[PDB]
């Protein structure tokens, strides 16, 4: 099978959007990663945040930014060229059946399978907590991948 | 009407402002230009791109700077370059590379043709040399026949023709090269063969020039019966006349008459059609 | 004199990784924070500018670009003002050019607690940021 | 009404000309903002991004690599771009080993063609046979098993057209050739002599259809072992390059080296052997055969009467050769000047070509070397 | 150990002399006497073994392995069976 890869830079960076974005009662914070899937290891050297907002009575409701995912395009193009979008993350311990719907929204913008990546924000875990699934024709399921941590003077240091 | 006559009539005075920023960008570009530069050798000129090598053997990239153009520029010339940025600002001052160890700037001597007598036999035969073809060379296209490219100075063990070589330059008016033939000889090897080298090299850029070589004996041999090593202590030098005379110089304007001493010994390979044509006794 | 400047954890991680665009060429990016008084410069969050031909210059900035992407900051949680930018002097130690000097110049009038920062990769492989 | 339009249409063609020196004046200040980047090649690879590369003024510095450039042409041999500060590759640059117009170009200009070289027919065979058949048909020596001649030796005594056949051919086929004298390679500083025959060979494997014109070498050929040296250090290393590149492991096959020279005597016996100078042409002085087409060819822009026979100058022909009828030639134009003649008579002609046998000291029949 | 990174000068060693100090020749042609680097040993090198130097002040660095590259063959063998001994 493949492998995934995500650096503490997304560690860091999808950990503290939750006291940035006030996520609190039990929420997520949908973000984006920044990767290169076409070999077989993916590695995920980007990430930034999406404003996430659903009802916990209702699940049918929720928000999502399109206007933030060309003006990234804008941006990272102009530094580094080789940065495509290989999927997103959330800040939730589990996932919910809402991600079924999520997969329909980025299908047009990703030019491969897009990666499910789940972070876990409690730390209340042992190791590496944070897990990544690929969403594949089964109707649909989510293949696991092991996920390790990115070796390179970018991060280490 | 008056609308269009007025945006014309204002696009004038946007020039003059946007020519102010202009003069001042070229007084800051004279500013940057002060005397000490360096200079370097041109390597090679996708892009536009210009590779260049330092005198102190260091090649440094530049990209294509707007004081030089792609038709100016030419790989193997010598062009001033910045000591910092390593930037041309000057272009090639209309001479390939130098005049190395010796030149003759003298323009006329003093001695013309008024001061020989009874030699008018053979005065006739030299004015069809080095003479006539600066003059009647637009006649001689005509007939079809060439221009000769040089021709053999030589006569008794003394003195010589040497005295009417000066009334050559000077009747003429034209560019004279002084050429010594035992100058020639250095123990730098490639130093002397340089020196003819670059006499045909600037010959290119005078048209009506004549190079003079004086005791062509100096310089030439077969070299053998003898003990191995001491080859090329001569031909050295004589190459540069077999491969110069025989190659892209001597075109129209561009001759050598070479003076000596006695025929005996000599290189029969020097005398040929291609480069002596007259053999006057 | 000295003061103490506050660098938050996320925003060490980003400068390092804007600095390995190239050796060569220099990069800049802003920066995003608070302060206390003018002795407490903190730095929380950071901008990536994008790269330009002139070798960050005083021509580089461009204020269209950063008007729209600070916009869409605002809905990500950043309520907090530009506090300067950093640029990346690689295999140099740590001083200012007399391009930077012109270049932050032109930043006074505009926010006059701009703060340059000069980071050096290169220097940093030994386990501490020489910054 | 037209009379103020026509002074703003006017007006325009300094407004254009003023408008090219904008864009001059703004691309010096963009270029002075650029400096200086060093030029050296790939030596060898300790890490993925971590490299060594010589540079061009002899020290050796460990340098790095960006991300915007493949690091499959990063390998060792390649000449890449330096910075004169951070000291890391930059840009990568196709390989050129001192480029000179001079000792590569030859600047073709079309003069002389087989037409006046006529008369060696019997010779010019010899010189498409090393060229134009095994470049035009390989496959020929491949099946008979017969390898394809590398050198090639022109030798016999000046004046018999051995500097044309080297231009007849540039005017002909076109591809690539090297003008190579002999005297302007010796230039001597520290081991400079022998790095430039290198020059030459690298854009052999580079071209594969090339030829190396040698126009009269009797210099890097020579003997001089030891008797004393006379300070030829660095050229018996030049010397040995041609016992070298014709040698050696380098490919070959696909570079003609065309050599001339006066007596071959002088030239070391080693490098006429075979194994590097394979055929060796002989070039010997026209006969009354051979010259009977000669004369018609430096005559043929020559302007005469109606009446001419050639036949009579090759009986008068005492061992000349096909340099010495342009002289004739060229004397026959001067006699008909002083009588006010455009058109050479046949009498003029006679009296040009004795001139030549009246002055001799050529010698000319010292060369032995004839087989 | 990591502060020399990028900017090194390619040496090479001479003889020893004091312990963790040895002779340093480089490229330049100008030998230098440095300390060697704790990290380093004067075992794990060789007496003709090439080593790295820094830009300025030319102090030994880290010991290269027991491959020099400098010109003509490089690494080995290309292409060379081409022929039999017959």
């Amino acid at each position: 099978h493949e492998k995934v890869t995500i650096a503490p830079l997304v560690l860091l960076s999808a950990l503290d959007h939750y006291e940035r974005t006030q996520t609190k009662e039990n929420k997520r914070c949908v973000g984006v990663i920044l990767g290169d899937a076409n070999s077989s290891t993916i590695r995920v050297t980007n990430s930034f945040a999406l404003p996430f907002e659903e009802d916990e009575k209702n699940s049918d409701v929720w928000f999502l930014d399109h206007n933030y995912i060309e003006n990234m395009n804008e941006m990272c193009k102009k530094i580094n060229a080789k940065e495509k979008l290989i999927g997103w993350y959330h800040s939730g311990p589990k996932l919910r059946a809402s991600d079924l719907k999520i997969n329909e929204l980025f299908k047009k913008y990703t030019q491969n399978n897009p990666l499910l990546l789940i972070v876990d924000v409690k730390q209340q875990g042992v190791g590496l907590p944070t897990d990544a699934y690929v969403a594949i024709e089964q109707e649909k399921t989510f293949l696991h991948l092991p996920c390790t941590i990115e070796a390179e003077e970018a991060e280490e240091i | 009407i008056r609308i269009f006559r007025s945006e014309l009539q204002r696009l004038s005075h946007e020039n003059n402002v946007m020519l102010e920023k202009i003069k001042d960008n070229k007084e800051k570009i004279k500013n940057n230009r002060q005397l000490p530069y360096l200079v370097a050798n041109v390597v090679e000129v996708v892009g536009k791109a210009a590779v260049v090598k330092t005198s102190s053997r260091q090649t440094v990239f530049l990209p294509m700077v707007g004081l030089v153009d792609p038709d100016k520029l030419k790989p193997n010339d010598l062009v001033g370059v910045n000591k910092d940025s390593y930037l041309i600002l000057d272009t090639l001052p209309s001479e390939f590379d130098s005049r190395v160890k010796a030149m003759e700037v003298d323009e006329k001597p003093t001695e013309t043709y008024s001061d020989v007598g009874g030699l008018d036999k053979q005065i006739e035969e030299l004015v069809e040399a080095i003479v006539l073809p600066m003059k009647r060379a637009d006649k001689f296209k005509d007939m079809g026949i060439r221009a000769p490219k040089g021709a053999l100075m030589y006569g008794p063990p003394g003195t010589g023709k040497t005295l009417l070589a000066r009334a050559c330059a000077a009747q003429t008016n034209a560019t004279f090269l002084k050429l010594a033939a035992p100058q020639l000889v250095q123990m730098y090897i490639g130093e002397g063969a340089k020196l003819v080298r670059d006499a045909f090299a600037l010959a290119k850029e005078k048209a009506p020039t004549i190079i003079f070589i004086d005791e062509l004996d100096a310089i030439g041999t077969k070299r053998f019966d003898s003990e191995k090593s001491g080859d090329r202590e001569v031909q050295r030098t004589m190459l540069e006349l077999l491969n110069q005379l025989d190659g892209f110089s001597s075109d129209d304007r561009v001759k050598v008459l070479a003076a000596t001493n006695r025929v005996d010994v000599l290189d029969p390979a020097l005398l040929r059609s291609g480069r002596l044509d007259r053999k006057i006794e | 004199t000295k003061e103490t400047v506050y660098i938050s954890s996320i925003a060490l991680l980003k400068m390092l990784k804007h600095g390995r665009a190239g050796v060569p060429m220099e990069v800049m990016g802003l920066m995003l924070g608070e302060f206390v008084d003018d002795y407490t410069v903190n730095v929380v969050d950071v901008f990536a500018m994008p790269q330009s031909g002139t070798g960050v210059s005083v021509e580089a900035v461009d204020d269209v670009f950063q008007a729209k992407m600070m916009d869409m900051l605002k809905q990500t949680g950043r309520d907090q003002m530009v506090v300067g930018w950093y640029h990346s002097h690689p295999g140099f130690g740590c001083w200012l050019s007399s391009v930077d000097v012109n270049t932050q110049k032109s930043f006074e009038q505009l926010n006059s607690r701009a703060v340059a920062v000069v980071v050096d990769p290169i220097q940093s492989v030994k386990g501490k940021v020489v910054i | 009404h037209r009379r103020y339009d026509d002074q703003l249409k006017q007006r325009r063609q300094n407004i254009r000309d003023l408008e090219k020196l904008y864009d001059k004046t703004e691309n010096d200040i963009k270029a002075l903002q650029s400096i200086g980047q060093l030029i050296g090649e790939v030596m060898k690879e300790l890490s993925e991004e971590k490299y060594i590369v010589k540079a061009s003024s002899g020290p050796r510095y460990i340098v790095g690599v960006r991300n915007s450039v493949d690091r499959s042409k990063l390998k060792k041999g390649v000449r890449v771009t330096l910075d004169i500060t951070t000291l890391t590759i930059m840009r990568i640059l196709p390989r050129e080993t001192d480029p000179l117009v001079y000792n590569m170009t030859s600047f073709e200009q079309g003069e002389i063609t087989f037409d006046g070289i006529g008369g060696l027919t019997e010779q010019i065979r010899e010189l498409r046979e090393v060229i134009e058949l095994p470049l035009k048909n390989p496959e020929i020596f491949q099946r008979v098993g017969i390898k394809p001649p590398k050198g090639v030796l022109l030798y016999g005594p000046p004046g018999t057209g051995k500097t044309l056949l080297a231009k007849a051919v540039a005017a002909t086929i076109g591809a690539n050739f090297i003008f190579s004298p002999a005297s302007g390679i010796v230039d001597k500083y520290i081991g400079e002599s022998a790095r430039i025959i290198r020059e030459m060979f690298a854009y052999a494997k580079e071209h594969e259809p090339c030829i190396i014109f040698m126009d009269e070498v009797d210099a890097i050929g020579g003997r001089r072992f030891s008797e004393g040296t006379s300070a030829d250090r660095e050229i018996q290393r030049t010397l040995m390059e041609l016992l070298t590149q014709m040698d050696g492991f380098d490919n070959l096959g696909q570079t003609k080296i065309i050599m001339a020279t006066n007596r071959p005597d002088t030239l070391d016996p080693a490098l006429l052997r075979p194994g590097r100078l394979d055929r060796k042409v002989e070039i010997p002085l026209p006969n009354e055969a051979g010259r009977l087409e000669i004369f018609k060819i430096h005559t043929a822009k020559v302007k005469k009467t109606g009446e001419f026979d050639f036949e009579a100058a090759v009986k008068m022909s005492d061992g000349f050769n096909g340099a010495d009828i342009r002289n004739c030639a060229t004397e026959a134009g001067f006699f008909a000047i002083r009588d006010d003649r455009d058109h050479i008579n046949p009498d003029d002609l006679m009296k040009a070509v004795r001139k030549v046998a009246e002055v001799k000291k050529l010698e000319g029949t010292i060369e032995y070397q004839k087989l | 150990k990591r502060i020399q990174s990028v900017p090194l000068v390619i040496g090479q060693f001479l003889e020893p002399i004091d312990q963790n100090t040895g002779i340093v020749s480089s490229t330049t042609g100008m030998s230098y006497v440095v300390r060697i680097l704790s990290t380093l040993d004067r075992e794990l090198l060789k007496p003709s073994m090439s080593v790295a130097l820094h830009r300025h002040s030319n102090a030994l660095v880290d010991i290269l392995p027991p491959d020099s590259d400098s010109s003509i063959s490089v690494m080995g063998e290309n292409e060379k069976p081409d022929v039999t001994y017959a």
